[PDB]
């Protein structure tokens, strides 16, 4: 993730691609910035998501 | 909160613009259509006259 958290090794990729995302191999850490293409209100993000869990 | 989310995001437009372009793209099937329709039914016309001879 952008900081110390890593993510699983389950995350759907889209799940991932949404926020830039650093790839470490080996020796480095390559620095991902994924184009950005949420295409959603945040908050109507948040209050869709908000109806998602509540279902 | 759906319905909250239905008005704040036009979805009603949204709803008329996909079927709005569905019955757009129906109309260039049969805009493909018209030239080639005349000249089978001849070709149906003719091949009935002579079958009907």
């Amino acid at each position: 993730s952008p900081d110390g958290v890593r993510v699983a090794a389950s995350t759907g990729i889209d799940l991932l691609l949404l926020d830039d995302f650093k790839l470490v191999i080996n020796d480095l850490t390559y620095h991902v910035r994924p184009p950005k293409r949420d295409l959603l209100s945040h908050e109507n993000a948040a209050t869709l998501n908000d109806v998602k869990t509540l279902v | 909160l759906v319905q909250q989310l239905y008005t704040t995001l036009c979805i009603e437009q949204h709803q008329l613009n996909k079927e709005r372009e569905l019955i757009e793209r129906l109309e260039d099937l049969k805009e493909q259509l018209a030239p080639l329709e005349k000249v089978r039914i001849e070709i149906s016309r003719k091949a009935e006259k002579r079958t009907t001879l």
